[PDB]
């Protein structure tokens, strides 16, 4: 049985301007089987309005899947993508670059 | 799809060769089905084609044309056997299956020595029509109280032997039973 | 494959029926149609899989039931006169694809008003014309069956207690002796072909015999003639 | 313009933590359009135009046949697991699809996966089945000796295919066939002493393809460039980069437009 781990991308929907309103992405592929978990975490805690795309297919057979959150950036915030998958030991957070 | 048609009735003669036509009207086209029904028995399967070209199973074939919208079942050394009906059925996009009336199919058999004749049977009595040529049609009763049956074929298997008949039944008289019906010059009325 | 009863039934307007269908052929799919003069078979239900049913083109007056994936039943909840018709069940491995169709034997259902004009057959053999055994050296027997309601019966030929095909002819549609009549009672013919030396025969026995499809012992029965159930009625012949 | 229309299947053996033992999802192009599951026994449309082209019957068609198609994906993923002598969780996948080329040429594919990795490839040409190891072989004879099946799906897949793609591509045309043109932008910065990074920038485009390249007077780099991903940006849209470290000019051609960025 071959497992692959997910490939997890966090992005904003513009290019990101301290103070100005955006949409924070979380773009989550290339990973088999399909049961996994992605939570948006702002200062390490857990965003509650945050929208998902279904379960989607790849042609290599991997899944996909896009989370996002509108959002407006400011310098003290801290934003993260936290998923789980079990190719991964422990939950995997992928801190923004900010853009 | 909208629908599909194949003629209603068809006769050959015991011996030659039958075309069964089958034009269908679908939106999509998942392939197009050849079943045989004897009567009063169940349907089954003949043939199958999606693709176009002629598919041979014995003495059948099954042409199919899919830019004319049409397929036939052709049936060669035709065999009294082969009197059934021959249902098409096309499946559509949905792989919906849509059929045809149905093609009922007579053959002739082929009377080498005809010698027509009109007996009269005891058991209140009963008239046969026998041992005429195919060519000859048998017509329905002008009268309510005389009843008159369609044209039958047996076959004498070990006598490799085979002939017409019809029955008539009831004053009624043998001499008067046909007189409805175009029978032969020389029919024998004893 | 594919196992439908009953083969022949008489109901009442208003009668209840469950029509039965079994495929062993380990088949996903499962139909219901129903075929009528001079049109195509129409799907009545379906079944894609076990666990699932959905209407065809004529649903109504209808419901099925897929019990497991061998079975498939049809029910009439109110017999009406227009569900006169021949049934059929058939299986495939699956709805979609080249999956060719098996269907069962077929159910003759005849839906009447009341069942006073149910009658079984009058069966009479007629021995051959001397004529025609001087003049073809053949003889042909013919049976009639006649006065019989609804027109479902079997007709067969037996020569010295053994059924007989070659030389046999049956009428393949029986004759509607009153036409006129929207209830017509119908008569069938049948002919058995033997050379002259097989009727000359004085030890050849020849037995005609139609099997009637009418009631059974839970029908009611309130007439005074004798109630017009499924039995085999006969007409006899020796060689001369 | 390049289209394509898809249909998926996902089989999972034992599922745990909510996971369906059945889905199956329709795309056009990056879109879905439809999708069926063991939970919900219902295909629905996953596009507003799907929903407003498609009559109730289509739905309820469709909804027999995927429970139908269901019920026969579970017994072919216990039938493999039989084969491999596998216990536990396991995964069954199909693709079925169509594309349809800039010149009018079209493609088909048929293609199963057992545990996300390739199994049985289907050739419409050779009208054969390609297997990866014994197991699939064993499947290959069986599916092989259907020849009107394998003469059924090169037919669907070179004519019904298509025929429901550009039938889905009318219904979706506001959509599908819209031209959405790309922001451009190039970065310049000294990341590493000595070393400056350039950075070509992409975003608010549909369709999501684009070609994006670097030059060197006017000529294709030899050195390394490194690119990002085209990503969906949730609107619809999508964005994507590429990157030199350093005369220079980006390059991004999309639906038919050529753009030069000097630097």
């Amino acid at each position: 049985m071959i497992q692959r781990t997910p490939k997890i991308q966090v992005y904003s929907r513009h290019p990101a301007e301290n103070g100005k309103s955006n949409f924070l992405n979380c773009y989550v592929s290339g990973f088999h089987p399909s049961d996994i978990e992605v939570d948006l975490l702002k200062n390490g805690e857990r965003i509650e309005k945050v929208e998902h795309s279904d379960l989607s297919f790849s042609k290599d057979w991997s899944f996909y899947l896009l989370y996002y959150t509108e959002f407006t950036p400011t310098e003290k915030d801290e934003y993260a993508c936290r998923v789980n998958h079990v190719t991964l030991s422990q939950p995997k957070i992928v801190k923004w670059d900010r853009d | 799809g909208q629908n599909i048609d194949q003629p209603t009735e068809m006769t050959a003669t015991e011996g030659a060769i039958v075309q069964i036509n089958c034009t269908y009207q679908t939106s999509g086209f998942n392939g197009l089905f050849w079943y045989q029904q004897h009567a009063g028995e169940a349907p089954t399967f003949l043939s199958y084609n999606v693709l176009d070209g002629l598919e041979e199973k014995g003495r059948f074939s099954s042409f199919l044309s899919r830019s004319k919208g049409y397929s036939y079942l052709l049936l060669k050394e035709l065999q009294m056997k082969d009197s059934a009906s021959y249902l098409c059925a096309a499946e559509d996009s949905n792989y919906q299956l849509i059929w045809g009336a149905g093609t009922k199919l007579i053959i002739k058999p082929d009377i080498q020595n005809p010698d027509p004749a009109v007996y009269q049977l005891r058991d209140k009595s009963v008239c046969l029509f026998t041992d005429f040529d195919s060519q000859t049609n048998v017509s329905q009763s002008k009268d309510s109280d005389v009843y008159i049956t369609d044209k039958c074929v047996l076959d004498m298997r070990s006598m490799d032997f085979k002939s017409n008949s019809a029955v008539a039944w009831s004053d009624f008289a043998c001499a008067n039973a046909f007189n409805n019906s175009i029978i032969p010059e020389d029919t024998f009325f004893p | 494959g594919v196992t439908q009863t009953p083969k022949f039934q008489v109901l009442k307007t208003g009668q209840s029926m469950t029509l039965q269908c079994a495929q062993d052929m380990n088949h996903n799919s499962m139909y219901w149609y129903r075929q009528d003069p001079g049109m195509g078979l129409r799907l009545i239900y379906y079944s894609a899989s076990e666990g699932t049913t959905d209407k065809g083109e004529v649903p109504n007056g209808y419901n099925v039931s897929r019990l497991n994936k061998r079975e498939f039943s049809l029910r009439l909840e109110s017999a009406a006169p227009s569900q006169t018709s021949v049934y059929f069940c058939a299986s495939s491995y699956e709805v979609s694809g080249a999956n060719v169709l098996t269907f069962g034997e077929g159910s003759r259902l005849t839906v009447l008003e009341d069942l006073k004009n149910v009658f079984p057959p009058e069966v009479a053999v007629f021995e051959p014309s001397e004529a025609e055994i001087s003049h073809t050296q053949k003889a042909t027997l013919v049976c009639l069956a006649t006065g019989f309601y609804p027109d479902h019966v079997e007709l067969s030929w037996w020569v010295n207690g053994k059924e007989v095909h070659s030389g046999v002819c049956t009428d393949p549609q029986p004759l509607k002796e009153q036409p006129a009549l929207n209830d017509s009672r119908y008569a069938l013919s049948s002919r058995l072909r033997v050379s002259a030396t097989f009727w000359q025969n004085p030890r050849n026995h020849f037995r005609c015999q139609v099997q009637f499809y009418g009631l059974s012992e839970n029908d009611e029965w309130t007439q005074d003639r004798a109630k017009p159930v499924t039995q085999i009625v006969s007409a006899e012949a020796w060689g001369r | 313009r390049t289209h394509s229309l898809r249909y998926f299947r996902l089989g999972v053996s034992d599922p745990i933590h909510g996971v369906p033992e059945f889905i199956s999802v329709g795309y056009v192009d990056s879109h879905p359009i439809t999708t069926y599951d063991s939970v919900t026994r219902q295909k629905e449309p996953r596009a507003p135009w799907m929903a407003e082209n498609l009559a109730p019957d289509h739905w309820e068609r469709y909804t027999q046949l995927l429970r139908g198609w269901q019920q026969m994906f579970k017994v072919e993923l216990k039938r493999l697991q039989r084969h491999y002598n596998h216990s536990g969780s396991h995964t069954y996948q199909r693709m079925i699809g169509c594309e349809l080329l800039e010149d009018g040429s079209t493609t088909g594919f048929l293609q199963y996966a057992y545990d996300g990795q390739d199994f049985l490839i289907f050739n419409k040409d050779t009208l054969s089945w390609l297997a990866v190891d014994n197991v699939a072989h064993t499947i290959k004879q069986a599916w092989e000796a259907n020849q009107h099946e394998l003469l059924y799906q090169k037919n669907w897949l070179e004519e019904e295919c298509i025929a429901w793609l550009k039938r889905f591509l009318e219904y979706g045309k506001d959509t599908l066939q819209r031209t959405e043109p790309p922001l451009v932008r190039v970065n310049r910065k000294e990341t590493f002493p000595g070393v400056t990074a350039l950075f070509c920038k992409a975003h608010g485009f549909y369709p999501p393809e684009i070609y994006m390249t670097w030059m060197k007077n006017g000529e294709e780099i030899v050195q390394e460039i490194d690119y990002g991903d085209i990503l969906p940006s949730g609107d619809g849209t999508y964005q994507a980069w590429a990157s030199i470290e350093l005369l220079y000019s980006c390059h991004v051609e999309h639906s038919g437009v050529h753009m030069v960025l000097q630097v």
